């Protein structure tokens, strides 16, 4: 039973470095006929699996340059040259030499651009949601890198806990920015209790923490 | 043309069979092999089984005395059942077309969108869409309660593409799943244009059409 072993899990790179995979196997994976049947294998975020490379080394038509697959025996290598903002996702080695064929377990492509400030909006419960029993508060922040970045809520200024879920996009393949929406969840009862609902913002981009607010 | 699409029940109660169909088209399955291949939510890429042209098959070892691949060569189609379903069978399954090699496919060339499999005893349910009401604007759609995955979210009919975000789901201590779906879009353009997102759930067949308003 052939292992795989991808490392590293996840791969943090800057725009235009470049990028080393590593795939090895628990045994040579060079067939009897002498062809070794190693393919790679990118997944982005929403999207079915695509070829890259197979048989080791030769690129899949329609595959950029940047792209290179090397390696023999047991130690294979996936090299991407100059990363682009599109290379963003989940590259797999796969092996059919051996059966079972099997997959490595993944390595995960993030990419290191400029800071960027997320643009906070906050939205009341809608007048159907009330109308049924349940308050739901969402808080957008939009287009941001880094991904790290801390939101709280306020409620007359009483800062809320345990009460509310975050929610963030994969990495944008045009820009390598995120998106979060955090989402405050409160009875009809406990929301018409109270008068200011606050989303209070702090991430590396903004010079102070950003307040967005309304009264109810 | 090559084309690959699965077809699964969605929601499947522990210990009870799966069934899903790929639908294939622009070649014939009488002269190549597919694979199916399954992804755990948040987890790798797991080869599953394969139906070589001629019609034999071969089975991943932990699955394999639960499996069984078949096919219809006339009618395009490949099959994968497995019997007594565990919560770890929870998955989206992709079929995928051979590309390349005599008797060992040098890549896989075209998969099918996948098909979401959740195993669970919990009955479906239809989510309700809630507007997230607006020189750019943000506007949105709360989509709430529904289960199990996924729902399918887009506004104007696919027109409007750009600024769109729809969030993964998050699965509430109800059991239910929720998310928003947001796009920014220019300020001036409320007065004249119109918003609606599109929300669809295939597991209830509930389709929803919502306008967000100002
Ligand atoms: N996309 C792919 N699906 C499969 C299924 C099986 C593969 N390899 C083998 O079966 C190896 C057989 C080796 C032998 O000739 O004994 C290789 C493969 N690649």
């Amino acid at each position: 039973e052939l292992v795989m072993t991808q490392t590293p899990l996840s791969l943090p790179v800057s725009l235009g470095d470049q990028a080393s995979i590593s795939c090895r196997s628990s045994q040579s994976i060079v067939h009897s006929n002498g062809n070794t049947y190693l393919e790679w294998y990118l997944q982005k975020p929403g999207q079915s699996p695509k070829l890259l490379i197979y048989k080791v080394s030769n690129r899949f038509s329609g595959v950029p340059d940047r792209f290179s697959g090397s390696g023999s025996g047991t130690d294979f290598t996936l090299k991407i040259n100059r990363v682009e903002a599109e290379d963003l996702g989940v590259y797999y080695c796969f092996q059919g030499s051996h059966l079972p064929p099997t997959f490595g377990g993944g390595t995960k492509l993030e990419i290191k651009r400029t800071v960027a400030a997320p643009s906070v909006f906050i939205f009341p419960p809608s007048d159907e949601q009330l109308k049924s029993g349940t308050a739901s508060v969402v808080c957008l922040l939009n287009n941001f890198y880094p991904r790290e970045a801390k939101v709280q809520w306020k409620v007359d200024n009483a800062l809320q806990s345990g009460n509310s879920q975050e929610s963030v996009t994969e990495q944008d393949s045009k820009d390598s920015t995120y998106s979060l929406s955090s989402t405050l969840t409160l009875s009809k009862a406990d929301y018409e209790k109270h008068k200011v609902y606050a989303c209070e913002v702090t991430h590396q981009g903004l010079s102070s923490p950003v307040t967005k607010s309304f009264n109810r | 043309d090559v084309q690959l699409l699965e077809s699964g029940p969605g929601l499947v109660a522990p210990s009870q069979s799966l069934s899903i169909t790929c639908t294939v088209s622009g070649f014939s399955l009488t002269n190549y092999g597919v694979d199916w291949v399954r992804q755990p939510p948040g987890k790798g890429l797991e080869w599953v089984g394969v139906i070589w042209s001629g019609g034999s098959t071969n089975y991943n070892s932990a699955l394999m005395s639960r499996l069984s691949i078949s096919k219809d060569n006339s009618k395009s189609q490949v099959f994968l059942k497995m019997n007594s379903l565990q919560t770890d069978d929870t998955a989206v399954y992709y079929c995928a077309k051979h590309w390349g090699g005599y008797y060992i496919p040098y890549g896989m060339d075209h998969w099918g969108q996948g098909t979401t499999v959740t195993v669970s005893s919990a009955s479906t349910k239809g989510p309700s869409v809630f507007p997230l009401a607006p020189g750019t604007a943000a506007l949105g759609c709360l989509v709430k309660d529904y289960f199990p995955e996924p729902v399918t979210v887009s506004w104007n009919s696919g027109a409007l593409t750009s600024g769109v975000h729809t969030f993964p789901a998050v699965l509430q201590s109800s059991g239910l799943y929720s998310l928003s779906s947001v796009v920014t879009v220019p300020s001036s353009s409320l007065g004249t244009q119109t918003y609606i997102c599109n929300v669809n759930h295939k597991p209830s067949n509930t389709k929803v059409d919502k306008k967000v308003e100002p």
